[PDB]
RNA sequence: AAUAGAAAAAAGUAGGUAAGGGAAGUCGGCAAAAUAGAUCCGUAACUUCGGGAAAAGGAUUGGCUCUGAGGACAUUAAUGU
RNA sequence: GGAAAAACCGUAAAUCCUAUCUUUUAAAGGAAGGAGAAGUCGUAACAAGGUUUCCGUAGGUGAACCUGCGGAAGGAUCAU
RNA sequence: AUUUCAAAGAAUCAUUCUUUUUAAAAUCCGAUUUUGUUACUUUGAGUAAAUUAGAGUGUUCAAAGCAAACAGUUAAAGCAUUGUGUUUGAAUACUAUAGCAUGGAAUAACAAAAUUGAACAAGCUAAAAUUUUUUGUUCUUAUUUUGGCUUAGUUACGAUU
RNA sequence: AACCUGGUUGAUCUUGCCAGUAGUCAUAUGCUUGUCUCAAAGAUUAAGCCAUGCAAGUGAAAGUAUAUAUAUAUAUAUGUAGAAACUGCGAACGGCUCAUUAAAACAGUUAUAGUCUACUUGACAUUUAUAAGGAUAACUACGGAAAAGCUGUAGCUAAUACUUGCAUUAUCCUUUUGGAUAAGUAUUUGUUAGAAGGAAUUAUAACAAAGAAGUAACACGUAAAGUGUGUAUCAAUCGAGUUUCUGACCUAUCAGCUUUUGAUGUUAGGGUAUUGGCCUAACAUGGCUAUGACGGGUAACGGGGAAUUAGAGUUCGAUUCCGGAGAGGGAGCCUGAGAAAUAGCUACCACAUCUAAGGAAGGCAGCAGGCGCGUAAAUUACCCAAUUCUAAAGAAGAGAGG
């Protein structure tokens, strides 16, 4: 099933010869998934059963893209004061994300995201939660106010 | 290179060393040892600047040679060396004992201390480590280490601590019913009681503070230091009895004498 | 070296000042092969010191289901996961796949429980078909760049079908 | 094959090859030489936008010993030929 | 145990060749714009300026321009 | 555009400021206390000094400085148990808009939102808890109770102009 | 002090600019200058080039003295000084410039459950000895080379330099006690068991393997039993690296950029002090872009801040503090806790000094001072008293600094 990728893959910290898988709780308020806790998949950067493990700043953004194994772009959208007229500009930031297996992400989905150690060269944060939503148009067009 | 930086500009140390801005150009850097540069004073300030018994950096070394001070019941022999958040110095030609607090305004003053008084200090553990043989040990703000502390003591409980075996006396629990002194915070230097307690899920903590007079404040739980039980502040407070009059009624006290 | 002086997360060109700092390191790399133990004491930043083994065949191998371990000459490396040049030129690294001589763990075996803790797991079939032959495949953990040995365990299970498969359609 | 042998010089003719220089020779670079196969890169003025273009200009290429990639069948995913 | 010496990857200075870009800067001749005088030739514009003006456009001319075609009134008419 | 309007009391000069109660559910012993997100806004927290605004202070004055003041032709006075000068000052504020905590009624957004979606009462069912326990160092089994699921009923059942 | 006038015309009212006015911690310059306090000053031009001199050392109980000098008591005993030298610790801070550099560096704001950390602080350690092994400097002798902070031999001799290496405590049972048994700190592997933090593959506890390194063969004389120096682990501390979030000047006559040469990701490694395309291999085919990417410009180090402001603002910030960057241009390295160090080193290029020509030595944007450049800028001063730093720490040094 699950692995064939050119090196055994192993869930590690799982322990087979005693005992009586393996998976963590994460903390901050979140719940773990069901579909985290009892799918069946392997991974390493996975909140919910890697060696990482989240700290640092929690954030709410809108997934643009689905399309790399297991890591998703989200989009920052917010509101810039701009001192001169004493009103506000559209701005925007792109912070791309590690994913899991257990959520299943369409374009367009809010996610709310936690900051942990950096898993690629610009993946610095992993998603915790995914809160699905329907979107019309294209979501880099999109604006969502969170 | 690139190394450690060991100059101290005179402006650039801190305000509550209370320096002025044409002496010189460079302050005493504190030495490394049992509390933070930015919350302590270098024992030449204590000497010189405030207690006034050398005029001279020079005067303060030809008294450090003489082992005539004594912190925390042993010579010292630095000019730079820390004179820490709670302590007791001794100047044994005068027989002159002071334990070192915070004023109201923010900045340490050496507190007229009696002799019987002089032989403990108060000491908060910042961290509790479980060391090999299950054997615990807690870790003070004052740099200390103390073996074989009890297992129903805490974080931020205080202890009271002897100075000649370095053994516990005694404790005092952080519980909502305790006086506490601030002690790095905007309303620094200040005692009230603990009115309340508020946990946020990574991330500061704040406790809420009520004053004497009944006026309340809130402050950041990393500098609050827990100073006695309802009954009595353990140590003897300095003047003011960490009780901060608002600016207006104290201009209005100082002009009325 | 270490972390900058490579392309923009826009795809840009960003330009350099800030001359190489010491502190960054990237060290020379060291293979290290399969022959006579001989290692190379190297000094880290802080006085951290390291061993670069060069030369090894004796490891600690740990038979993971009995928790105990025994040492052993290592007699050839046979598959690696990640490129083929490593296992080619006989070369060990961290993950890679070796084969142990078997003769401490089956004399350890008869000596506690009898026949050719907590007690009577019972083998595998296949693991013991390759137990008879008397040199026995067997995964390397530790890292030989580093600790100056080669650390490894048994392969059991699935995990040993795996390797087993890929190693050994089939040319 | 409208001849043969022997000798071996000038000259002729069909050829080679030349230090150092590199068109100074000559009406004239004529002659001769340099180049060239392939793969991988890189490719301007200008242009009727189709081209110019193999532009220009580079790099590589043996022998051996290996590694990876690419199919067809037939057994009840795996297993085989 | 070990100095000299070498070979291989890897850092990689530097030197030269192209290629593009950048910057001033030369150049016969061409063709503009301004500044200066009392120079030549006209009479184009302002009045119905002595052919109403002006636009867009195209051709012509010594130059100012003239003419065609279609517009405008900032026209000389707000009107049988 | 639209979804919670108001009513009563005391202070004060004739207005002003302040308190009480008035739907519904859950929860706690017929009474007691919780209830969208975000912007926004309020307080706060945590903020280097110099600078700067700024309080104190007759540098000869000021620019300044961060000090000083007081009594005494040499002692009184205080307080220490025959000794020891005494009061002291170096405040306060600011330190992005972002980040952190925090009260909030308005204003804004947004979420939730019928070719249909509920809320509860009834019954069956598979998971957990509770009680029991077969047998010469340890393998079982059995009733009961609680959350999830399949199936008729019952409600001011459910949609702003 | 929330301010306006002169100039289109024959005269007029507008629009509109130009001119005036004031300031400018903002430079230059012209004339004049009696006082006193206060005090910026080779940044804009050349991160151009540099003669000479100076700018980092260090021993007051406490590693090493048969160079040598010396005071007491009876060749001897103690001592006291001590040139010289090994060793130790510092010299990686300071100070200077602002060329580079426009999501870079920087400011606030996180994180370090991803790490390193000398001096200093407090806890506090485990598998022959009435005292161990050399070999080396200064030093002695012979020397060489025009010259250099050049150094050759051979004979010596010490160390807290270098190098060996000596027990004894704890666990379970009769029951104060009498017997039996255990006994490696980090680190690393495999196996499991599980006071705290928001969350643990964490502290920790056990089992089976490996395993550094140590735990005084050192020096004083302290309290009417002490100190220095070295030392494993932990914590503290002075800090450092990474690292989250958010914030910038001008330009579209720069619109598609980035991916063979890692661009974006996945896996596995290697490497790091540690995370990571940080680097190798294999595999994906992504990532960024008019909400301005990718380029170009900047006479652009950033910020604290400065000038001007009624209120908005606009310009300025080489320059006292903080942070960054760099030491002629690039590059590479050693040592050590800390360096890709520049009064450490190696090389190249660009410059350039001494040389008897064989070779040698070099880096002022330390302070002075010179040349050049220029619109544009001071003494080859005196002093370590204060301010502080470094040292084997009073007492010595410091063009840091005054």
């Amino acid at each position: 099933d699950v692995q064939h990728e050119r090196a055994y893959q192993k869930q590690e910290g799982a322990s087979f010869f005693n005992s009586k898988r393996y998976w963590k709780k994460v903390g901050l308020g979140f719940a773990t998934p069901k579909e985290a806790k009892e799918g069946v998949y392997v991974d390493k950067k996975c909140p919910f059963t890697g060696n990482v493990s989240i700290r640092g700043r929690i954030l709410k953004g809108m997934v643009i893209s689905n399309k790399m194994k297991r890591t998703i772009i989200i989009r920052r959208n917010y509101l810039h004061y701009v001192k001169k007229y004493n009103r506000f500009e559209k701005r925007h930031k792109n912070i791309p994300c590690h994913c899991s297996p257990c959520f299943d992400v369409k374009e367009g989905d809010i996610v709310t995201v936690g900051q942990c150690r950096p898993l690629s060269k610009t993946v610095r944060f992993n998603v915790l939660h995914v809160e699905k939503h329907q979107i019309f148009g294209s979501a880099r067009k999109q604006f969502v106010l969170f | 290179g690139k190394g450690i930086k060991k100059h101290l500009k005179r402006v650039n140390a801190p305000s509550h060393w209370m320096l002025n801005k044409m002496g010189g150009q460079y302050a005493p850097k504190t030495s490394s040892g049992p509390h933070k540069l930015l919350e302590s004073i270098p024992l030449v300030i204590l000497l010189r600047n405030r207690l006034k018994y050398a005029l001279t950096f020079d005067e303060v070394k030809m008294i450090l040679i003489q082992k005539i001070v004594k912190v925390d019941n042993k010579v010292r022999t630095d000019c730079t060396f820390p004179v820490g958040l709670m302590d007791v110095i001794h100047i044994t030609k005068s027989n002159e004992y002071f334990r070192l607090l915070y004023d109201i305004k923010g900045r340490f003053v050496p507190h007229r201390i009696t002799n019987e008084e002089s032989k403990y200090k108060l000491c908060k553990v910042k961290k509790i480590l479980l060391r090999k043989g299950r054997l615990s040990i807690a870790v003070t703000h004052d740099g200390r280490s103390i073996p074989y502390i009890h297992p129903d003591v805490k974080v931020n409980d205080t202890v009271r601590l002897d100075l000649e075996t370095g053994k516990v006396l005694e404790h005092l629990k952080f519980q909502v019913g305790s006086l506490v002194m601030v002690t790095a915070g905007h309303s620094v230097g200040r005692v009230g009681v603990i009115s309340s307690i508020d946990k946020n899920m990574g991330t500061y903590d704040i406790i809420h503070v009520k004053d004497s007079r009944n006026k309340v404040f809130a402050t950041r739980l990393s500098n609050v230091f827990v100073i006695g039980d309802n009954t009595k502040p353990y140590i003897s407070l300095p003047r003011e009895k960490g009780i901060k009059l608002d600016i207006i009624e104290e201009r209005r006290n100082r002009l009325k004498a | 070296r270490d972390g900058r002086h490579k392309l923009r997360l826009t795809g840009g060109k960003k330009k350099i000042h800030k001359k190489k700092r010491k502190y960054e390191l990237g060290r020379p790399p060291s293979n290290t092969k399969l022959g006579s133990r001989q290692v190379h004491v190297v000094r880290g930043r802080g006085r951290n010191y390291k061993y670069r083994a060069i030369k090894l065949d004796s490891g600690s191998f740990s038979w993971p289901t009995f928790g105990i371990s025994k040492n052993t000459r290592i007699i050839d490396v046979v598959y690696n996961a990640s490129n083929n040049e490593l296992v080619r030129t006989k070369t060990l690294v961290k993950n890679c796949i070796v084969v142990i001589d078997s003769h401490p763990f089956t004399t350890w075996y008869e000596n506690t429980f009898g026949t050719t803790i907590g007690k009577s797991k019972n083998i595998d079939p296949l693991l013991l078909e390759q137990f008879k032959q008397g040199r026995v495949l067997a995964c390397i953990s530790s890292r030989p760049g580093q600790c100056g040995k080669a650390d490894g365990y048994i392969i059991e299970g699935d995990e040993l079908l795996f390797y087993k498969r890929k190693m050994d359609k089939r040319n």
